[PDB]
């Protein structure tokens, strides 16, 4: 368990950084006081069903991001939260093949 | 001394096995290439000669003042999943790349 | 009782998904008996959803279908057969998962 | 039961970080306290909830991704129907032009 | 206990935790057909420590012979009459955490010849059953050229030259 | 995105255990080193990054405007529309099959005439 | 080196 | 406590049907031989081949001196009444598939010269067959050739 | 969520691409070309016009002889692998096959008889 | 030329309607397919709770986690235990 060799330690940094990874960060989403079923008691409201299918809903159907680019659940978001060349890589939600 | 004699007996056994194998192979290949026209006298002519001569020779070799075979033991040394082009050539195509399955199997 | 029958049959069908056990049964000569093919034909009741609801290891069902072709049981007595089938199974499994993950990650990193 | 799944997930993220800072305050001030055992239980409970919400966003990742799945299949069926409709129109136009050229040549 | 050559014994937990130091322990897990309680390595474990005690004592001492780090670990069973006196009894080889007994160069060959020739004998009996004979007919189983062909072959070559093949 | 969020939360817990196990096991002794200080800065930065990433995946993750009610309504509408689309597409295939049958017989007759001449 | 290979050795 | 991917469609496939569409099919391709088509299929495929042969014939310039052709549900049966009997057929797509001669029966059958026999060695017939087949396999202009 | 109501949700089989063959060290293979227009000619190839070569008679004999040959060959391979010290051994552990019975006489007798 | 064009059109129609028939076949499987979603979620959790549906994050060529009930699980498994 001694490890601590400069080489052994250097491998640890690369492996850990790879798994993890001007703002280009997602738009802040605030409080959600009316939830569609329990919070607003608006179960089966037809506008909500229409909005989810085609309209852009910030958190039900996608992630807004900054710079305006809209990323849907199936798509993968590439963003750069740190001020460095390396960019965080959001992957897909539906991941539907 | 007895090791030299043991090796000589081993080589003789190898020769016998090789001959028997060759005979069997030729026989089945000939059966498949002839199929028809083959008749009972010829089929009996081939089965009997090959099997009898080779088997009698093997038993005779095993029992003529040769080293005691129950003494020696075979225990695998190195196994490497590496591709080998020499064991494939040496064993004439079967048993390539001495893997883990092959030692319990053989 | 019928409960013990159900439990033993479930365990046996889930165990059939093992190529090692299949090669075991094929070498021991259980497949050559005309009783085992009728038992397999009876075992097809697991295809129903109410019965498939209790199957923890689902990989068996498809395999079971192959056992009905009457050429799968004549072969598979070889150990190379179990070798190859388990190889392809684990390869499909692990490669599908990790390859989807790695492809997504590598494409996201390269496009940036 | 207000059960917002994004507000409470952000709350649980911030609660996990602040309880880690309070565990650092335990390790600074009084390591022999009883509370650290509670603390080493406490954020565990928090971590359980952060998984338990996103799973519930997983019979929903299921039901919601399932929802998108069915919509995508319906869209693909509509696209195939449109392609057939367009292909049929192209075929009818081809037949009409070929027929005119037959009698026009006549 | 029927045939020690035809038995294999294993255990999954000990498999990942296996190293040159632990091979003897794996053989020693007990309830292992190859090894025995009578062996002194077991008497030592009953007592405290293990060192040159196998040389002070001179009896049944299972000892590692050859070792490959990942899987291959060969063990040898010795019977000592005195220090610096070793008599080899048998060899048990462990491949992939699976223990087998090393086959004798001769018991293996005897079984091998027996199976091959038994197969040949079944085939022979079956072949003898089918053959049927009559003196008039000869043998059977229980299951040319009109010589006008030289001109035909000349015509074939002629049409070959006339109509060339365009594969 | 969900498996990414799960792996990000687990990486947060792993960075917690790694940060304490590093910054307690290794340190300069005392006075009544610089590599350890660098390690502390790097670990704090990584934990802060992971937190920001989890928030972005979550600010993103579904709004509680689903998981019930709208799910059932949407699946029922999708079933109805799947039925009607299947009917429409099978009608289109019927039209195409009639057209293909007509053109197939329309030729066969051309071939019969050309062979009879 | 050479751990038993469930998937083939790379 | 974390789930993996939540199965996505694997659970749906088992419940909806049963034929596992995952892993490799090479199992069945290498171990299980394919089942042959029944006579109903035979007739339908031979009728499709009849239509394809009609198209190929109306496109190809069939020789006008004889060209006695009958679809025979699978073979054009090109047979001059007293001189030769060939059976040409296609193997697939009309643009570039070659032909298959299949039969090379010789019609010259005299009962005054050849009694209780043909008129030429079968081996020579098969040689001419393979020669003309390789010649037609070039997709030149075969009906005339 | 407090009492989720399950409705009749229909899902289509996810058969967009199949992995006919899976190779080692990754390398996915998508053999399935998903065609029919050519599949008709592919099936026409199967159609007739007129398990080894014939292999209806003497199949048992053929297989038996093949198996005997294979055992012979395996023994020869092991003997050739002992012929050298390449991945093998031959250490003669001074042992003694001790048969605690009159097995020999009885076996000989029965064998000769049959 | 007309005949050739007609044949090409026929081939197009054929492929199109064959694909339409494939879609119809999917629809016929789908009709019987409709079932409870909760049931689908429960079955997915059942098949995915262990290392069966998804390969584990750290699953290299050498793992006790197998696509089958191993051999120790078989040794305590009802099957042969009760047959004994």
């Amino acid at each position: 368990l001694s490890r601590n060799e400069i080489i052994q330690s250097y491998l640890s940094r690369q492996s850990s950084l790879l798994s993890s990874s001007a703002r280009q960060l997602h738009v802040l989403v605030p409080q959600s006081p009316p939830t569609d079923l329990p919070g607003l008691t608006r179960e089966v409201t037809q506008d909500d069903l229409d909005r989810i299918q085609a309209s852009q809903w910030p958190g039900v159907n996608g992630c807004q991001d900054t710079q305006g680019n809209w990323y849907d659940w199936t798509q993968c978001i590439s963003l750069d939260p740190h001020g460095d060349d390396g960019r965080l890589n959001i992957l897909p939600y539906v991941c539907l093949d | 001394r007895e090791e030299k004699q043991l090796e000589a007996s081993l080589d003789a056994l190898l020769s016998q096995v090789a001959d028997l194998k060759n005979s069997l192979g030729s026989f089945i290949c000939k059966l498949e290439n002839e199929y028809g026209r083959l008749t009972w006298p010829s089929v009996l002519d081939s089965f009997a000669l090959l099997s009898g001569q080779l088997n009698t020779l093997n038993k005779v070799l095993k029992h003529e003042k040769t080293p005691l075979f129950r003494n020696q033991v075979i225990i695998p040394l190195v196994l490497s999943p590496d591709r080998d082009e020499d064991l494939m050539r040496q064993t004439e195509g079967r048993v390539p790349v001495f893997s883990h399955e092959v030692v319990p199997d053989h | 009782g019928n409960r013990l029958r159900f439990q033993l049959e479930l365990e046996f069908v889930q165990c059939l998904a093992n190529p090692n056990y299949l090669n075991f049964l094929a070498q021991r000569g259980y497949f050559k008996d005309k009783a085992f093919v009728n038992y397999l034909k009876y075992l097809l009741y697991w295809k129903d959803p109410e019965y498939a609801k209790y199957l923890k290891y689902p990989q068996c069902l498809h395999m079971l279908e192959l056992l009905q072709y009457e050429h799968f049981r004549k072969e598979l007595v070889n150990a190379q057969c179990a070798k190859f089938i388990d190889e392809q199974q684990i390869l499909h499994w692990q490669h599908y998962s990790r390859k989807r993950m790695r492809l997504q990650q590598a494409l996201a990193e390269q496009q940036q | 039961m207000q059960f917002d799944h994004k507000k409470e997930l952000r709350k649980l993220n911030m609660s996990i970080l602040i309880n880690f800072l309070d565990l650092l305050d335990i390790l600074i001030r009084s390591p022999g306290s009883i509370k650290r055992e509670e603390k080493l239980e406490d954020l565990k409970l928090l971590f359980v909830h952060v998984h338990h919400l996103i799973n519930e966003y997983r019979p929903h990742q299921a039901r919601e991704t399932l929802r998108v799945m069915m919509e995508v299949q319906k869209r693909q069926r509509l696209e195939t129907a449109e392609r057939f409709q367009k292909h049929l129109e192209r075929v009818i136009e081809m037949i009409q032009n070929c027929l005119a050229s037959l009698p026009d040549d006549l | 206990r029927d045939n020690l050559l035809g038995i294999s014994w294993v255990d999954s937990s000990w498999i990942p935790i296996l190293n040159s130091g632990s091979v003897l322990d794996y053989f020693s897990e007990r309830s292992n057909p190859f090894y025995d309680r009578t062996c002194n390595n077991e008497v030592v474990k009953m007592q405290r420590l293990t060192l040159e005690h196998l040389n002070q004592m001179v009896g049944i001492e299972y000892i590692l012979l050859h070792a490959q780090e990942p899987i291959l670990f060969i063990i040898r069973k010795q019977q000592r009459q005195s220090p610096a006196q070793v008599i080899p009894l048998a060899d048990y080889y462990i491949i992939a955490g699976v223990i087998y007994q090393a086959p004798d160069l001769g018991s293996v060959i005897n079984s091998r010849v027996l199976t091959a020739v038994h197969g040949i004998q079944s085939a022979f009996d079956e072949a003898m059953s089918y053959c049927r004979y009559h003196p008039s007919k000869g043998y059977w189983w229980h299951f040319s050229s009109i010589f006008q062909r030289q001109r035909v072959d000349a015509l074939l070559l002629d049409l070959r030259q006339k109509f060339p093949p365009k594969f | 995105r969900l498996t990414q969020l799960q792996d990000a939360v687990n990486s947060l817990a792993d960075q917690f255990c790694n940060a304490i196990g590093v910054l307690q096991q290794c340190g300069p002794p005392a006075s009544f080193a610089n590599p350890t200080e660098e390690y502390a800065q790097l670990f704090a930065a990584l934990i802060a990054r992971t937190a920001k990433d989890i928030d972005v995946l979550i600010d993103s993750l579904p709004s509680e405007e689903s998981t019930a009610a709208l799910q059932a309504a949407s699946l029922y509408k999708l079933e109805e529309e799947n039925h009607e689309a299947a009917t429409c597409l099978e009608d289109v295939v019927y039209r195409g099959d009639m057209l293909l049958e007509k053109i197939q017989s329309a030729l066969a007759d051309i071939a019969q005439s050309q062979l009879k001449t | 080196s050479y751990s038993p290979t469930s998937p083939s050795y790379s | 406590a974390r789930l993996p991917s939540f199965a996505i469609p694997y659970a749906i496939d088992v419940l909806t049907t049963g034929s596992y569409p995952r892993l490799p099919t090479c199992i069945r391709d290498k171990i299980i031989p394919p089942d042959p088509i029944t006579k109903i299929e035979k007739q339908a495929t031979l009728h499709q081949l009849n239509q394809i042969l009609r198209h190929r014939l109306v496109t190809t310039d069939l020789p006008p001196q004889l060209a006695n052709l009958t679809v025979a549900n699978g073979r054009v049966k090109f047979r001059v009444e007293g001189e030769f009997e060939a059976t040409l057929t296609v193997m697939g797509d009309d643009p570039d598939v070659p032909w298959r001669l299949l039969k090379l029966e010789i019609l010259v059958e005299d009962k005054e010269t050849g009694d209780g026999r043909a008129l030429v060695h079968s081996m020579q017939i098969s040689f001419i067959h393979q020669l003309v087949q390789s010649r037609l396999f070039a997709d030149e202009k075969p009906l005339q050739d | 969520m407090s009492g989720v109501r399950a409705v009749r949700i229909s899902i289509e089989s996810a058969c967009e691409k199949q992995v006919h063959e899976v190779g080692l060290d990754g390398t996915e293979t998508y053999l399935p070309p998903l065609s029919m227009s050519q599949n008709l000619a592919r099936l026409a190839q199967r159609i007739d016009f007129s398990f080894q070569p014939s292999l209806w008679p003497w199949d048992s004999v053929r297989n038996n002889l093949r198996s005997a040959l294979t055992e012979m060959c395996v023994l020869y391979d092991v003997l050739s692998i002992v012929r050298d010290k390449k991945f093998m051994t031959l250490d003669p552990v001074s042992q003694d096959a001790l048969p605690p019975k009159q097995n020999p006489q009885t076996l000989q007798l029965i064998s000769k008889k049959k | 030329q007309l005949q050739k064009q007609l044949k090409e059109a026929e081939q197009i129609l054929a492929t199109a309607v064959y694909q339409a028939k494939e879609k119809l076949k999917s629809i016929e499987k789908a009709r019987k397919g409709a079932i409870s979603s909760e049931e689908i979620i429960k079955y997915a959790h059942r098949i995915s709770a262990s290392n069966a549906v998804c390969a584990p994050l750290t699953w290299v060529p050498g793992d006790p986690r197998r696509p089958y009930p191993t051999d120790l699980e078989m040794r305590s498994g009802l099957l042969g235990q009760m047959n004994n």
